Formats: C-alpha cells, structure tokens, sequence
C-alpha cells in the first residue's frame, strides 16, 4: 500500500534514525529489554566434547521511542513490519557458546507497534559448552546452561528481564534419547562489578538408559561373569589359557569402547 | 540414521503477485516479462520451521522472473538440514517418513497465505541415489496457533517416505550374523577329546559381540524402539554365553576319574538309564 | 584352583 | 494463577472416569502436573505426574496401570483417566503443579470427588428420634435426629432458621450396606426441650429434597 | 519407590507448646547439587494441602517464622516453637529426590486440654420407624477426652457386635472435645424378642463403664 | 579470548560540557583508525578478531 | 594400566610347562596386544621424530 511504504519510509529516514544509538531518553535513563526462550528441539548432546545443540526462539521485547507514530495520521494502521537490520537491536548474545557463534541464525523481521513497542522472535541453532557429569553413565542427569547477556551495553546502559520464570515447551519435538526435566531461568548480578546483568536458563535433562543398557551394559555383564569359570575348568582339557585370554581381551576393548563414548575426565570416572 | 537428520537437494518454486511491478508491453517495445536480482524487490520470509545444523531460509538470491502483469516468479535452489525421527526396528528393511515444515516467519495468514502449488513434490529432475527411493512424498497445508503469537500462522508440511534397498546392508551385515548364528549349536556335538570346545564358543561370542557393536555405530541411540536385528544379536549373545558355561561344565564333567571324584548312585541311574533312553541313543 | 574359585566367586559377587 | 478441576463423579463399578485439571496464569506446557490422591480415610498417595510440554509421564508402582494421563496443549487442561473402578477407589483426587528440584508445588487445585457405588440416587428419609420413656429427666438431656438410606452426598442437617446452632455434634456419614446416614445430638434445657420447639431440617441438593420433622415428647 | 515414615502418628500439644515431627526416609535423599529435596504440608480439614517447607533449611514466603526444619541424609524433623489453633491440621513429609516421589504417612496435630467425662445418651426409635417397620436404636456419646472411647453393645445380658456403626467427630473449635454415635439396626421381627437394651460405655475418666438402657416391655 | 587493545587518537575529541557533559561514546570499530594486530604463528591462516565489536 | 598388566605376562611364558600346550598361545597374544597398544600410542600423538615418547 502507499500508506504502508509512506511509513516505512518515515520511519528508517537515515536522516533522523540512526540505528546505532540506544533509545534512551531524558538522558542515562536504561532501556529494559524482556527476554524468553522458547525450545523447539533438543538436538543433540555430545557428551564426548561437551556440547549442547538446541534449536531455540529467542523472544526479545524493548520500547524504541523513535519509532512511534499515529494511526490516524496512516490509515489507522497499528503495527508494521521492520526489518531488523535496519533499526536498533540489544546485542543480546548466547555468551556460554561453543565454537564461537554468538548471534542468532535468521535475522527476522521485527513487528513495531505504534506505541513504539518492538517485538522480536529469531529462530537460532545454537552451541552451548556444559560441563558433563559421567559418574552415573548410562542412568545420567545433566545439567547444561545457556547464558544470555548484551556484550555491547552493560547494566548501566540496559537491564535485562525475564518475561517469564521457565522456558517455554509450547513448540517442543520430544528428544527420543533426553528426557526434559526443568528449564528454569534466573537473572543474575554481581554485588562486586554493578555493571554486570546476564539471564541463565539451566537445561536438567535425565537419559533413557534403555539403548545404552541392551548394548553396554549386559554384554559387560556376560563378559564378567566368564571371569571365574577359569578355575573350574579342568588342566587336562589344555584350554585355560584360551578362555583367561579371551576375557581379558574382550574387556580392554569394552573399556576401551566404552572411554571412547563418554570420557573419564579427572573429577570422576564412570562406575 | 545415527543423527537423525535428512540432508536434501530441493527447488523451492514461490510465485506471488505485485502490484507496483506492473506494466504495458506495448509501451516497452512489447517486452513481456525480464530477470531482475531478487534482493531488489519484496519477498515471502519463508523458513523450515525443523532446522537442523542448516540455514533456516533462502541463502543463494538467485534471480526473479517477473512479468508484466504483475506475477514474480522466483526459484532459487537450497540444501536443508531438517531433523526427522528414525524408526529401525526393521532395519535394513525398514521405511523412513521425514518432514520438512515450512511457513512464514513473521506474518499471519490475515496477510500472507499459502497455496500448494501441486500436491506432489515435483520429481522430474530427480537424482537416483541408488541407497533410497522415494515412495510418497505430500505437502499438507495446516494453521495453527503459537504461545507467541495472536493470529494464525498457516504453514506447508511435506512428508518424505522414503523405502531403504537393503542388498547393501543385507550383505554386509544380515548373512554374516546367519552364518555365524549356524555355529552357536555345534559346540555340543563337538566331542571332548578334541580339545578344541572352549575356542570354538569363544569365538562365536566374540564375533556376536563385535557385530553387535558395528550394528551401535548405526542405529540411533535411542531408547523408544529396539530393532529386530539387535534383539537378536543380544539373545545369541546371551545363549551362546549360556553355551559357555555348560562347556565348561561338561569338560569338568569329562574328564572325572576314581582318583579325584565318587560318582553319586543317583547321577549313574539317570544318566545311564533314562536321559540316554529319552534321547534314542542306546549304549552298545 | 578350587580354592581360587571360592575366592573369585565371593569377589565376584561383591561385585555386584 | 490458577488450577481448575472438574466436578465430582459418581461412576458404577468396572467403568472408566477421565477428570480433568486446568491451569491457568502461567507457562502450562513447562510445568509438571502431579496427580494426588487422598482416600477418605487417611493418607495422601501421589499417582503420578506428566509433563505437558513433552508427553513424559511417570506413575508409581501401586498405580501403574490403572491410571493413564493426557495432556492437551491447545487448551491449558491436563487429562487422567481411571481403568476399571471398584469401591476402593472412591476418595478425592488433587492436581498440583510442580518443577522438579526448584520451586516446588505451591499451588493446587480443588479436588475432585469420585464416588464408585452400584446405588443410584435416594432422597434422605428423616427419622427424628426422642429421649427414651424409660430414663431419668435431669435438667440436660440430649435431642435426637437421623438420616438414613441416601445416596449421594452431601445433606445438610440444621434447625428451624439456626434456632439453636451451638451445642450440636454433627457425625459424619457412613455407609451400613449400600447408603449412607447422618447423625446429630445437641443438648437444651429439660424446661426449654417441652416448651420451646425444636427440630431439625434435611437437605439434599443432589436429590432436591428438603424435609422438616418435629420431635415431640413420648 | 523412596519410603517415607512419619513419627508420632498423632502428637497431642497445648497452645503455645514445642512440637516436633519427625520424618524418616528408607534410603538417602541427598542431591548431588548439595540440596535435600524434602518438603512439609499442612492440609487443614476440607481445605486442600499448602506448602510451608521446602529445601528445610529454606522456607516458603506467607508462612509465620515459627516453623523450622533439620535433619540429615535419611533424618529429618520439624520444628514449630509456639501453637496456635490455626496451626491444627495434618502434616504430611514429600521428597523431591528420588523418582518416583511419595507422600509421608501423615501426622495429625491436636491440641490437649483438661480431659472432660463423657456425656452418653441413649434414643430409643420413633414411631415413624415403627410405621415403616424398622428399629434404629443410637447412642450418643457427647463432649469426651481423649480418644480413649469404646462402647460395648450389651443387651438383654447379650453384647451384640454385628450391625454395629462407628463414627466420630473431628476435635472441635468452641470445646476441642469428641463426640461418637454408634448404632445398631434392628428390625420389628427382631426387635420386640428382646426385652432389655443397654450401651455399655467405657473411658478413662471414669474406669467403671457407664450405663444406659432401657427395657422394651416398658 | 579477548584482544584488549588500548591507544590515543586526538582527532577523537571533544569538550563535554558541550556535550551535555558526556564522558564517552561507543564509535563503530570499522569506521575508526585501528592498528592491524593480529596473530602471525596461526594455523589454518585466520588472522583477524571474529566479530570487530564497537 | 593396561599396559601395565599386558607386561606384566611377558615373563609367564618361561614358568609354563611344555606339557600343557599353550606356551605359544600366551606369548604370541602378549606381542600382539603390545603392538596394537603401540599403534594406538602413534595413533594419539603427533607423527613428529624430535623425540620418541617414554
Ligand atoms: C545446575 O547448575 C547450576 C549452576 O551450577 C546450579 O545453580 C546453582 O544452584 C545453587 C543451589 O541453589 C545456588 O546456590 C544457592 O544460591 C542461593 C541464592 O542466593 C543461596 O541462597 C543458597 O544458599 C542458601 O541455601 C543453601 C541451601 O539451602 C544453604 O546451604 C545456605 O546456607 C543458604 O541458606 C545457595 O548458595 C547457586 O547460586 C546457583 N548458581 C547459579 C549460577 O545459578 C543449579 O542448582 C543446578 N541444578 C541442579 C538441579 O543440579
Ligand atoms: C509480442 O511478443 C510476443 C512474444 O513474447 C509475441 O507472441 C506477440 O505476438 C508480440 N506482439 C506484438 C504486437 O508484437
Ligand atoms: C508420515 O508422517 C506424517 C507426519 O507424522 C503423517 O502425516 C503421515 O501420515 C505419515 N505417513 C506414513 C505413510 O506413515
Ligand atoms: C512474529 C514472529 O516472529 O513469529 C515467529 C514465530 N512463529 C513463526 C511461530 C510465529
């Protein structure tokens, strides 16, 4: 429509928007950002290097006060279509990342109120580094973080907000391997810097052992218990030798298999 | 199968109409319709909603063909990534069903629909890749609300079955598993003066064990469905260990004299008398 | 090696 | 927020019961909903939970089987469905929300009364009772009133416009075969229980009955 | 399933006295993470359960300061430095550590007072139950402490026990005391055989049973 | 890791007061002078910072 | 570990008897597990020849 381009263009004006500024006002005031995460699927952990791969929409919600207008003076219109590279973004980035990826995936639009209210909801396949707990392999409960902080604006400049206690499973595909427990978030501060503000989510997700079980863990039995028959076994049949033999290799390659999948760091060793 | 994602090569066809790109062929030397860069012009924000370890949109920006009256036409090729759930249960016989989902990502049906061009997914310039072949595959149209979001966000789900050719795997693997399945019985008609019992059962576990790990590389490690031909593997695995012990037993058995052992009345009775009996076979 | 069975049967049931 | 169950249920024994509890004011699918139930006599046992974002369920060992959720995401409400119901079932069924190793069960939902009987419904039928004739008269005597052979609860027992609501002992109905009954003693002066009137009244929603007999001296 | 076993079954306390409940668990309900998931409900009557502890070392926030908890990998107790009458209820220890997650038994809180003697009543039928052929003979036990309550069915020299009702009432607000009204369902054939009806009541407060019949010959 | 990386430019000056007493101001790090350190003893040929933050 | 005890058998081949028949099996098993712990020690460590690993 003419009215709709007539506002998109008023609105992006380079002239007077400048979308490296923070929309702030009245001087220092801060710019509250909302933030939620919303977990579609739980991709994958591997536990080998210590990663986690989610594929999450990231909400995000400030007020940008130069992007305001008056729906009598358009059409009566309410809300309209920005794209996001064009106006002003927080720098809210997945700060536990692994392998470096800070930023969203897509880089959607953004829906602008007329009220100056801006709502964002990227898509973003992420990589986050947690700490894996193998003592209790293959019945393991892990707990992997994500955390969120602005790399550019620290909490003088914007403050973020948890729109929500827990993340959302509203749009959620069951893993078929992790088994979702919690997703709470928290947002932190520290008493000794005061310019520091980022929001955590913990992932307590708990495995279903059953693969791990038929293919691990019974045939490490069956090996075991082969173990004693040694010494029941007559020296005339000229084979314990074979069969002490036999075991042994057998269960250096298990270990070995086994070390392979889910390493024993220094803190603990699986059982 | 092991990751669970499905790597496609595809074309996907948008065609919509734009008012502003119109005009008369008679006041341009009757030019009908021309290419232009399609990053000059407004497009649908269409994405696979199911990414996985892929793009979420259109990546190459190839060029549009627009024509006079309006319509665009725009085909750019795009590799996806998009996480489907396996099934193995009949693996290497078994038959996949992956999705691809794809809609728009910030408008509501009120101001973008979509309409499935055909039913089938177009397969003229297909290439066979010899380990799949492609036995149905629909888009369905569904809406649906989000937590998000107030208005309805209409979306394309197409549905891949894809039937996989077991020679490959048939070879590699299922006969292998047979033959050395024909084994697992022979250690007891094997006689104990041999002396060769214990390796011919150790073997055979052996062998079980390592086709069993070289099945685990495979299959998913998921914990929903057990396949057919693992359920097997661990049973031989469990009978032939079973096997073990009773050879083990045996041997002890064999090689008992007056010097070391009494033979009980009760065994001597059973075991000479009746067991032999009950099986058909007669001492001379 | 009867000894050594007793011993490694009672080892092995610890194990559990 | 706020968790909504359905309303009580009478059901025959051998049929299946599917109750409800909705929430609302909050994330639904990211919350856990654990299934409660308080038999009349005493004791809280835990069902079993699910966690509506996913379809992960857990129940205990002395429910598996019997008991099945569901959860539906389009509407904040999640399902339990009873199998074959006998009498042992019949107690007060409780849908909580929960998350697991953080804040945990701060909210809970009305309850939800299932009854498993083969009688059908029965207006109550008073028996107001009277100090016996061969008794001493002393200056306090009791009162007397019953309720018998009604089905199913509640009844609600009181007197002429609360003439006279303090010094009463209500009892809890009980069931002799297949109803329930009711009992109720309150104590007045010998020179008020001849003088002034006293009765008491019955009343069963359920079977939209009332019923007002006076008691009057042997 | 983690048992959970509550101790005492009940644990009578004036106003303003210590009380402790002790819960015990069948195995360890220590976490990783260095927190013990155990919880405390307090479920007043016809009301459904609240949260007051979790992570006992913390507290729920609306809750007065004077509840309190402790305890270890396999002992826990709760604490409440002064009672009150809104603090009468029971109280139930849930564990949060081991799936699946179960209740405790339940530990009922009273309150104790001067214990008073029971006031026993006896009602002989109606003539309503006369004209519909039936004989509910009921007796009342009214404003008795504590539970050490039996009554005994003797009759005409015969303690009859089949037909025998038992039901109580909660301890009370104005009073705290209980109340009881056992009965015995006759009919007209049987009814009139018999001569003499008599409700043998026994309580500590008086170690001789009380006694009140009434013979049907008249 | 992070590339710390401190200089003095004096063509980037001004009088606060001036300013409504502002003290400091985030510029684009592509549209400044910057000095081109970067790692020489790396593999797979990466030279520079990953993101040129503000 | 495993190296350890693979080499703590080497010497077990010279108190067998010849009567039993297995002094061939032990002693071939026990080069052959050595190799292959060797090969995996050259499979995790840099294929470089300034010095050998203890
Ligand atoms: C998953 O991992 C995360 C990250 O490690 C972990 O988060 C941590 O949890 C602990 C336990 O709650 C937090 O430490 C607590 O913080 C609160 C808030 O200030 C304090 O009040 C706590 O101290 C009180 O309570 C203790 C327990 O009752 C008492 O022992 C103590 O004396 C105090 O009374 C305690 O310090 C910690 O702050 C977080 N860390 C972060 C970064 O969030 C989470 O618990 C893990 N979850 C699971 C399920 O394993
Ligand atoms: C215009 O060109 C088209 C070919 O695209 C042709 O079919 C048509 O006849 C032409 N018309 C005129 C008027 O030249
Ligand atoms: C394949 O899966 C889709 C979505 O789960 C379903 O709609 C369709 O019916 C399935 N087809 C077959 C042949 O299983
Ligand atoms: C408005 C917006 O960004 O919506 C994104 C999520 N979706 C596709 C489910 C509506």
């Amino acid at each position: 429509t003419d009215t709709e381009e007539r506002l998109v263009e008023h609105l992006l004006d380079p002239s007077r928007y400048n979308k490296l500024i923070r929309p702030a006002t009245n001087g220092s005031e801060l710019v509250t950002v909302q933030l939620m995460v919303s977990l579609a699927q739980l991709i994958s952990v591997h536990e080998r290097e210590q990663i986690m791969t989610t594929n999450v929409w990231l909400t995000q919600e400030w007020e940008d006060y130069r992007l305001t207008w008056k729906p009598e003076e358009f059409d009566n219109m309410k809300k309209v279509r920005l794209p996001s590279k064009h106006i002003w973004l927080p720098d809210v980035v997945l700060y536990n990342n692994a392998d470096g990826m800070y930023e969203v995936s897509f880089y959607s639009n953004a829906v602008v109120s007329y009220d100056g209210s801006i709502f964002w909801l990227p898509p973003a396949i992420y990589k986050s580094a947690c700490k894996i707990e193998v003592k209790h392999f293959p019945f393991d409960q892990q707990n992997c973080t994500m955390k969120f902080r602005s790399w550019t604006y620290d909490r003088t400049e914007i403050d973020l907000v948890l729109k929500s206690e827990v993340a959302s499973l509203d749009d959620f595909t069951p893993s078929g391997e992790w088994d979702i427990v919690a997703l709470p978030g928290r947002r932190n501060e520290n008493p000794d810097d005061s310019t520091y503000v980022d929001i955590t989510y913990d992932f307590i997700i708990r495995r279903k052992p059953l693969f791990y079980t038929i293919n691990l863990i019974i045939p490490c039995v069956l090996i075991t218990s082969l173990a004693i028959l040694v010494f029941y076994l007559p020296s005339d049949c000229g084979e314990k030798m074979t069969l002490c033999i036999s075991v042994l290799l057998a269960l250096t390659v298990f270990l070995l298999l086994i070390s392979k999948i889910v390493p024993p760091t220094s803190l603990d060793v699986p059982l | 199968e092991k990751n669970q994602m499905m790597t496609t090569n595809v074309w996907v066809k948008q065609e919509w109409h734009d008012y502003k790109l119109r005009w008369d062929p008679a006041d341009y030397e009757n030019v009908t319709s021309i290419r232009i860069p399609s990053e000059l012009i407004w497009r649908p924000d269409i994405v696979l909603y199911n990414n996985a370890d892929g793009d979420f949109a259109v990546t190459h920006l190839t060029k549009a063909h627009l024509f006079h009256d309006g319509r665009v036409q725009w085909t750019p090729p795009a590799i996806y990534k998009s996480s489907c759930s396996i099934d193995v249960t009949f693996f290497p016989f078994d038959q996949q069903n992956c999705t691809m989902k794809f809609g728009s990502w910030t408008y509501d049906k009120a101001k973008i629909d979509l309409v499935n061009m055909h039913s089938r997914v177009d397969q003229l310039d297909f290439w066979e890749s010899g380990e799949w072949v492609i036995v149905d595959a629909v888009g369905t149209y569904n809406t649906r609300k989000y937590e998000c979001c107030a208005e309805i966000y209409p979306d394309i789900t197409y549905a891949f079955v894809i039937r996989r050719l077991p020679l490959f795997y048939t070879i590699n693997l299922i006969i292998p598993c047979l033959l050395i399945s024909c084994l697992t019985v022979l250690v007891f008609y094997l006689p104990s003066e041999c002396g060769e019992k214990i390796t011919l059962c150790i073997s055979v576990l052996l062998s079980l064990t390592v086709f069993l790990l070289l099945i685990t590389e495979i299959i998913p490690s998921t914990s929903l469905v057990i396949p057919l031909i693992g359920e097997y593997l661990l049973f031989t695995m469990i009978f032939v260990t079973l096997s073990i012990v009773i050879t083990v037993f045996v041997l002890n058995v064999h090689h008992r004299s007056p010097r070391t052992h009494t033979m009980p009345t009760w065994v001597r009775r059973v075991f000479l008398d009746i067991v032999p009996r009950l099986l058909l076979m007669k001492r001379p | 090696d009867r000894l050594f069975l007793w011993i490694f049967v009672f080892v092995c049931v610890f194990g559990t | 927020v706020q968790l909504q169950q359905s309303g009580a249920e009478v059901m025959k024994p051998g049929a299946s019961v599917k109750i409800s509890c909705k929430g609302t004011g909050y994330t639904f699918s990211s919350y856990w909903i654990e299934w409660v139930k308080q038999r009349p006599g005493h004791g809280l046992e835990r069902i079993g939970e699910i966690l509506p974002g996913s379809g992960s369920t857990n129940y205990n060992e002395k429910f598996r089987g019997k008991a099945t959720f569901t959860a539906d995401k389009s509407s904040k409400t999640a399902y339990m469905q009873l199998s074959s119901l006998t009498s042992e079932d019949s107690a007060v069924y409780y849908c909580a929300r929960y998350l697991p190793y953080y804040y945990a069960m701060d909210y809970w939902g009305q309850g939800t009364s299932v009854t498993v009987s083969s009688a059908k419904t029965t207006p109550p039928s008073v028996y107001p009772l009277a100090p016996g004739s061969a008794a001493q008269t002393n200056s306090m005597v009791t009162l007397g009133c019953l309720v018998k052979g009604y089905f199913p609860e509640p009844v609600t027992v009181t007197w002429n416009s609360g003439s006279l609501s303090s010094g009463v002992h209500t009892f809890p109905a009980v069931l002799q075969s297949d109803l329930y009954t009711l009992s109720s003693s309150v104590t007045v002066p010998s020179s008020t229980w001849p003088s002034e009137t006293v009765t008491c009244n019955v009343a069963h929603p359920a079977s939209s009955t009332k019923v007002d007999k006076k008691i009057v001296p042997r | 399933d983690v048992l959970m076993t509550q101790t005492p079954l009940s644990l009578p306390v004036s106003l303003g006295d210590q009380a402790s409940i002790s819960c015990r668990s069948s195995q360890s309900i220590v976490h990783s993470n260095g927190n013990t998931y155990l919880e405390w409900y307090l479920q007043k009557p016809g009301q459904s359960p609240k949260l007051l502890i979790y992570k006992v070392s913390n507290r729920f926030s609306g809750v007065p300061d004077r509840f309190s908890g402790s305890g270890s990998g396999t002992d826990f107790t709760l604490k409440i430095s002064r009672v009150e009458a809104e603090d009468l209820g029971v109280y139930y220890c849930f564990q949060g550590s081991h799936v699946p997650w179960t209740f405790g038994g339940g530990t009922k809180l009273e309150i104790k007072r001067a214990d008073a003697a029971p006031t026993v009543s006896i009602f002989p039928p109606s003539s309503e139950q006369l004209t519909s052929g039936g004989a509910s003979v009921v007796c009342f036990l009214n404003n008795f402490y504590p539970k050490d309550i039996n009554v005994k069915w003797k009759i005409d020299g015969s303690e009859r026990q089949n037909g025998v009702l038992n039901s109580w009432t909660d301890q009370d607000s104005k009073d705290s005391t209980y109340s009881m009204s056992s009965t015995l369902t006759l009919t007209k054939d049987e009814y009139e055989r018999h001569n003499s009806y008599t409700c043998e009541a026994t309580h500590k407060t008086s170690t001789s049973p009380i006694v009140k019949s009434f013979n049907r010959n008249e």
